[PDB]
């Protein structure tokens, strides 16, 4: 075993009944003075590893030859002048196994963690070696981390694609369905997760001209999709991951559903494609009345009104659906489905919930299209137009598909810095060059979505890290009141960097002008309330920065009023899964699963601490699974007010507790705004 | 958790002796030289030999220890096996190949072989102590029969996997395929029984119990490799064949739950081509806050 | 002069519950008196107990007994068939047929009902009481087995037979005569054994366990005139069944080469009416014409 | 159970130890007596029939609108006037259940077979009436059958399309691969059997984008075609049908086949979709001289040459493939692998066999590509060009994808009337229609080598019904030198079919000057060998009907050397499986497998006799299991010289041959000259 691998097990071996914390410390530097820089390729100077890097067709030549030699010099200087030291051995292992750039046989280092940055930070400045060095002083101070995407391929020669996630609109038609089967093929291929909404598609049972019971339904779809999913994965890397978005009030929901089923039969079983279901407040109205809801048949309500089903609003529409006639559709309990929503969760993690109207009473983007369904991570939420895909020799008619980069602020870190301003800043104009480098030259829908709609997704990691290390519990009022504000001034600072991008450029986002940035409302409440701390200690955590007020508010409002905006969509929480292990920075704003976690890695097992975990901190770094969910609810409510989009929210269970337990969670996320419902995690 | 999925690949996994025709081994057992066939003939009556007493004994004795209505019958499924299937299929090989009296006096060399007897007696002699009520004593057999499964039977496998590998003795190559796949699920599912009973132990017990496996791995292994020099120095083997007894001791390990012992080997590559929470109804009241 | 002849049977037997699809029976289940689905069910549940100690219990000590490799094959191969096959086969049907509430309270009916606790006690205190190379307490259990395989069912099969010759219930009744036909050879094949044993016997000896056997049976047919009384008084078919039974308990005295003891009487007629290619190798000469 | 279904099963009893073949023919009458009669729609006139069907959007208005109603009456009073009886029951049950046009609600008849048969006439002759009559003499007289698709659905406004054949080339990309499986499913909707050449795609284990070890081979590729066409199966009425081919050195090939072997677990499995193997000679040469055997790595040999390994003649490219160092190839044995092959045809009928160089020896359009593959019923062989699909708004290269235009002589009812001649001609102007008339918006390939080479397969059937019913065995030389002559005919008068409509249009078909009819090759052994019959009785059978000579070929010759040939492909016999039973014909050119066939209709048993059966041609009508393999595939190569395109070749074995029967089957098709081989179906 080496040495570092001890050291880090030296850890859970107590000494005088305490952990050995700093053991951990000590491990990073045997994996440094063993094993990283023994394993580095070093170059006389920076200018033979540049080009060894170029020739060999490491890194794109294009951005590099922006800058002169000198300029990037000085960008890497700015870069090790830190001296950033990994605090954690698993930080320094994470990066160096899956985004240090190695060799073709992936036998030594070619990027440092200060390489790797610099070269980030010189694709995002786009020529300015300022706004080079600017990047790279947020990103050594890990304030800001580019999505897993991002930081892993920018500049490289051999890299896939920037964007994480992608969402299509699958039309009602043979030629729609191939195509999104070709286009979800594609996107797979780039890496990045696809999300497709089968609402539109006709249930089983169905007629495809006039001859009737002929339709596989949804089913059928996610087959395919499933196996191109399987095919499509990544060359055999990393698992292909896709998702497949219902409405609730689709007549295929329950046969969904049964895709999920531990008993269901291989003819029906999708195994490699994500589920999630939407809800509109239309069923939970119904569930919560104990009257006999009706899903509905897609075809026959677009024959009737010429409009999809999940095209307009059911809380307006589902009465008239109901006593339409020449609308087809079957009864169903909604409590009854809403326990198998529960029970299915319980025992799979699946569906993801989409609180659609949570998400469309305070959508800014209702004038170009309402929310229908959400990204593989559920934390996506942006309005989207199905594309008519038409036959060969035929002009398609190119919707909007939805695909937005992902960028995360490390919330002790921006805290410490006092810099959630620049940050913000910083991060958004990073996003709106990586939406503006980005060309898919195979999904027409998702390229035309991100030159119009300008969508970014700013997340924050490391609030339970934040909140832990200057003790304060996860579920107190105290950092309820702390997320408040430092959400808040994220939103406020992210709505002035798109007004200032959009000023700057003389351009908006598609469609912007029947927005409610640009009639006033989205500032509404930010125009009466004030989301200045009210409790002492998180007043006393923001000092040193301006906290907006209602005054700042309405000047901003004013300003994009006169300017508008440059980005349809700005924040959006993602997990953030493994990049968050080289931040030293706990998972998104979820609470921490556990205080110290074991992963086998080869054949040895290595222990994470949280960071910043030891005994005057043990107990403020509560498990997510010993946490009420109720409170866990409300924090994420209390975020998710200041994000546009959704928060990839994780129910964290125990083993003890019911569906009607995970039920009432849902439905007091539902009553409290939460947009979506990520995973049910049973411990 | 898993009986019943181990139940599932068991009975799937079921086979016959008749299903294989023998009779065209022939055609290449004829062009082997005499200590091809001397090898050959000595590392299966070794296998025959093992094989009956985990028939006749390591099986049934654990199943008569266990607990649990659907185990006993899993295991009973696997000493049929042993008995009604890998038996037979040992004997027609053997009666294919050789005439009566050279299958009398292979198996009375190996009878009387040191290494062949020194490891059938080690295995023998744990199962012999297990002790009613006795978890501690039923653990020690486990990993015996772990040992034997996954382990002692492959300084064995190794020759007709090689002859496999090759295009030599096809049919009895398939029946060995067979067993082998047979023996592999043994090893997995008795060493999750055995883990189930480690993990029941106290932190000293449990450090008492790996230096127990670790001892008797030791033992055997150091064993084998007398076995195998006795076997397959006449040819030109040994060395390949203790890199795949100590592949296959990491992989008995990693059956009881234990790290490998030994450092990674590659191995030749003509024997790798042989080769539900509770539902509770929403009760209302529970949609307002 | 037999085993072989019993293992081929035996093995070309084999079967497992999944090759007959149930959902078929859903209907004629549905549409039988509550009555009626209560003594079926508690019926499947008696027979249940039985194979469960049969497989567990009976099968591998009478194996552990006897000498013969190829008749312990033969009797671990019926130890598999008990538990692995036919005591699961019941969960199979009882799954498809009965919510899990009713499953529940079927099993814990067999764990408090007296009759059956009073059999397995009976039976499986035999079973236990073998000593290694006492022939006469193998005889005795032998005595038991055959009266398990060839009398005990009986009470159990009736009912199912019943309803497949009214054509009802049929897949559930192909899967219970598919278990009636092994437990047949499986009487007949252990009786083998007991005369074996009982002809080794002095003329004083035979007299001794003959009184055994009569005793015995006498015994377990007093008990079992209970049971057939508590489960069939509510379906109406008490005295039809116990015919049925004393038909069977003569079976299992010629299983054992005993005269009959009950007389002969006319069973229900319903009843009655329940009742890869081959490869060659391409040669040369193929290859033109 | 119903009278004619009585008088039907009354066959099987035997009155004075023979059939009672006679009461068929009463179950006939009973059968129109009881049920045609009383659920077949009457109308006072012919005109409210048309204007009824036409109104109902049951016909088409365009094609009956090409003629004045007084020409309909007339070609239907010609239909009419034959006073056609179905001889068999089974017949008119098969044209009743399958082909005649029914109500929406499926319980009345609105097309009788004179109906049917003139509308088909109507929709053939394209405005000509007595080109109409003629052509529903032709199939009143039953001497020529449209195909299922033609027959069923010409002149119908509900129907798929009237070619149910299709053969795609998938080049090596995901774009192409997306566009295969669109194209199947959209063919597979219209109705039609897809069959797509997977030898261009590279291999398991082949570099994507120079990152090794990242192909998942042409089974991924199987997997995503079988979940295709499994969701387009005809909206729900007949399983979607499906093949794959694959060239035999393609390093797949085991692969693939283990697609076909019960062992094969779920996700190697594909259970819709039929596989055929492409045999060169070099792996026939291989396996005979016992040397072992190399498959390769297709994106190897293409980097390396430019050029696909199945578009590259392997007899000469082998040698090269083997000794090049950058060529990737896996040893094998080749006698190994036709032992595999011929033991998954007996257990399963699969793969399909095709003798790629017995195709391409005698192909005539060879300039324009050689024939990789075959159809699903291994009978079209043609050429075909990969298309190159390219990225969204990028130009796609479209190539010939083969769809070929079926169509059956019966050989009874054509000699009988002493009609070769005629009765081809008015075929192959049928065919040219329906070719003419097909167009495919989703198919660009289809559609493009449909305009160009616009070929077309005139088949063949009762053969077997023809032999014995003249007391002649199908395994005589006398059978087989009355196919040659017959054969012989058809091909002479198809070609001057085709020079014909090439004269008279001024066109041939694209690419025609490279072929052996432009440079009169195809015509040396027509202008060299006599195919008179050499025996007395055929010769007497032929009585009546002009013989085409040596000298006849010559001026045959000449014509097309003026006048060009306007299909590419003009002969191929495809099985025809249930447009026999309403002829009252054997099922192509194969042997009866049965003498009487027991089905299972409903809960009812029916028994059909093969057409003409007796007591004195009972022994004729031998069972193609009690036969010779030898002599069937003796008479298969006899029609297959004549034959332009391939012959549905079923194999039919006994459970007591082995697979070195199988084997040898195989090699002596090979040997006389057979291009496919479609089954092995064992009693
Ligand atoms: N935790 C760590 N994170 C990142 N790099 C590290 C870490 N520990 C060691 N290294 C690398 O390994 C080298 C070993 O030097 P070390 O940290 O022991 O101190 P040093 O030799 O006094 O110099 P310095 O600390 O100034 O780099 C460091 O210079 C750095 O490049
Ligand atoms: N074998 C058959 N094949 C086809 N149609 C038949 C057959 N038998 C009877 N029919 C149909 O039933 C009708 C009655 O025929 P039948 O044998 O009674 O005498 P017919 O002289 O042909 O009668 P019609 O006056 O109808 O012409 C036929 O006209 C035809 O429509
Ligand atoms: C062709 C086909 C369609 N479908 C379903 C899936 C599509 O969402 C739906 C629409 O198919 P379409 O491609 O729209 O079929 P269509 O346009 O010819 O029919 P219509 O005029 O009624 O739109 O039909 C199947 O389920 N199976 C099939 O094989
Ligand atoms: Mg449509
Ligand atoms: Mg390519
Ligand atoms: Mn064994
Ligand atoms: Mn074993
Ligand atoms: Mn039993
Ligand atoms: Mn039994």
């Amino acid at each position: 075993v080496p040495k570092w691998i001890q050291l880090n097990n030296e850890i859970m071996i107590q000494k005088d009944g305490k952990f050995q914390f700093d053991k951990d410390k000590e491990a990073v530097h045997s994996y440094f003075v063993d094993y990283i820089n023994q394993n580095t390729v070093f170059f006389h100077n920076l200018k033979e590893k540049l080009d060894y890097l170029v020739e060999n067709q490491y890194y794109e030549e294009e951005f590099l030859s922006l800058y002169s030699f000198e300029d990037i010099k000085e960008v890497f200087k700015t870069a090790y002048a830190k001296k950033f030291r990994f605090p954690s051995f698993m930080s320094a292992f994470k990066f160096y196994n899956d985004y240090a750039l190695k060799t073709n046989d992936k036998k030594k280092i070619l990027e440092r963690y200060e390489d790797r940055i610099s070269i980030v930070a010189l694709f995002f400045a786009n020529g300015d070696t300022e706004k080079a060095k600017e990047y790279v002083n947020l990103m050594i101070n890990q304030e800001y981390q580019p999505s897993t995407p991002t930081f892993l391929n920018a500049g490289r020669k051999r890299r896939g694609e920037l964007v994480s996630c992608f969402l299509l609109e699958v039309n009602d038609s043979l030629n729609d369905i191939s195509r999104a089967i070709d286009i979800s093929m594609q996107l797979s291929k780039l890496g990045g997760g696809v999300s497709l909404n089968l609402s539109k598609l006709r249930a089983k049972g169905e007629a495809i001209k006039d001859v009737e019971n002929a339709t596989k339904g949804v089913v059928g779809v996610m087959k395919l999709l499933d196996n191109a999913f399987r095919y499509a994965d990544q060359m055999g890397q990393r698992q292909g991951s896709g998702a497949a978005y219902l409405n609730i009030f689709h007549r295929d929901i329950n046969d969904f559903l049964d895709t999920k089923k531990i008993s269901a039969d291989e003819d029906v079983r999708v195994k490699t494609l994500s589920i999630g279901v939407v809800i509109p407040d239309k069923f939970v109205e119904l569930a919560r009345e104990d009257k006999a809801a009706y899903v509905f048949y897609p075809h026959t309500i677009y024959k009737e009104y010429g409009q999809h089903m999940d095209e307009m609003d059911m809380n307006e529409m589902y009465d008239k659906f109901v006593d339409n006639p020449r609308v087809k559709k079957e009864k169903i309990n909604p409590r009854k489905l809403l326990e198998k929503l529960a029970m299915l969760r319980s025992e799979s993690g699946y569906p993801y919930i989409m609180f659609q109207d949570n998400v469309n009473k305070v959508h800014a983007n209702n004038h170009i299209s309402k929310v229908k369904f959400s990204n593989l991570c559920s934390e996506v939420l942006q309005a989207s137009q199905v594309s008519s895909y038409t036959d060969y020799d035929e002009e398609d008619e190119i919707g909007l598909d939805i695909s937005c980069n992902l960028g995360s602020l490390n919330i002790l870190n921006v805290m410490e810095h006092k810099s959630i301003e620049k940050t913000v800043k910083l991060a958004t104009d990073s996003l709106t060059h990586v939406s503006e480098t980005t060309d898919i030259r195979n999904a027409p829908a998702v390229r035309r979505a991100n030159k119009a709609m300008k969508s970014i997704g700013l997340g924050a990691m490391n609030l339970h890290g934040y909140l832990a290390q200057n003790g304060i519990a996860y579920e107190s009022p105290e950092a309820r009141d702390f997320a408040n504000t430092f959400f808040m001034m994220v939103n406020f600072y992210s709505i002035q960097r798109s007004a200032e991008i959009a000023k700057e450029k003389g351009e908006t986002f598609d469609q912007y002008e029947g927005s409610t940035y640009a009639t006033g409302e989205y500032f509404d409440k930010y125009v009466s309330t004030d989301f200045s701390p009210k409790y002492e200690k998180i007043a006393n955590l923001f000092e040193g920065m301006h906290i907006p007020t209602t005054e700042d508010w309405k000047k901003l409002k004013a300003f994009v009023a006169e300017h508008g905006m440059y980005h349809s969509y700005r924040l959006c929480i993602a997990p953030t899964g493994s990049i968050s292990y080289v931040q030293s920075s706990t998972a998104s704003v979820m609470p921490i699963m556990e205080r110290i976690e074991e992963r086998t890695y080869g054949n040895s097992k290595t222990y994470y601490p949280m960071p910043g975990l030891a005994s005057n901190n043990w107990f403020f770094y509560k498990e997510a699974y010993d946490m009420d969910m109720f409170k866990v609810v409300d924090m994420i409510a209390t975020i998710q007010q200041h994000i546009d989009q959704g928060i990839s929210f994780t129910l964290f269970l125990k083993d003890t507790m019911t569906t009607r337990d995970l039920n009432r969670i849902d439905l007091y996320a539902h009553h409290r705004g939460i947009k979506t419902i990520y995973y049910a995690r049973t411990k | 958790d898993f009986t019943q999925m181990f139940y599932n690949q068991n009975v799937k996994q079921f086979w016959l002796p008749e299903e294989i025709a023998l009779n065209g081994d022939l055609l290449t057992w004829k062009y082997l030289g005499k200590n091809e066939q001397d090898t050959y003939m000595k590392v299966l009556a070794g296998l025959t030999l093992l094989d009956t007493e985990q028939g006749n004994t390591g099986m049934p004795i654990v199943a008569e220890h266990v607990d649990g209505h659907q185990r006993k019958a899993v295991l009973n499924f696997m000493a049929m096996m042993e008995n009604a299937v890998h038996a037979k299929s040992y004997s027609n090989i053997f009666m294919t190949l050789a005439p009566t009296e050279t299958i009398n006096e292979v198996f009375e060399w190996v009878k009387q072989n040191k290494y062949l007897q020194k490891k059938a007696q080690m295995i023998v002699g744990l199962y012999k102590a297990i002790q009613k009520d006795d978890e501690i004593s039923l653990f020690k057999a486990m990993v015996a029969s772990v040992y034997l499964e996954s382990f002692l039977f492959y300084s064995g496998f190794y020759y007709p996997l090689y002859f496999y590998g090759q295009g030599k003795l096809m049919q009895s190559g398939e029946i060995i395929n067979l067993i082998l796949r047979d023996e592999a699920i043994h090893g997995v599912y008795v060493g999750l029984l055995a883990q189930e009973i480690y993990n029941k132990q106290t932190e000293e017990k449990k450090a008492e119990l790996r230096e127990f496996a670790i001892d008797l791995l030791n033992q055997l292994y150091e064993n084998e490799l007398e076995y195998t020099e006795d076997l397959y120095d006449q040819v030109g083997l040994s060395h390949d064949v203790k890199k795949f007894i100590r592949y296959n001791a990491n992989k008995a390990l990693m059956n009881l739950g234990f790290d490998p012992y030994f450092e990674e080997e590659d191995i030749n590559p003509i024997v790798l081509n042989g080769l539900k929470a509770t539902v509770e109804p929403l009760k209302d009241d529970d949609f307002y806050f």
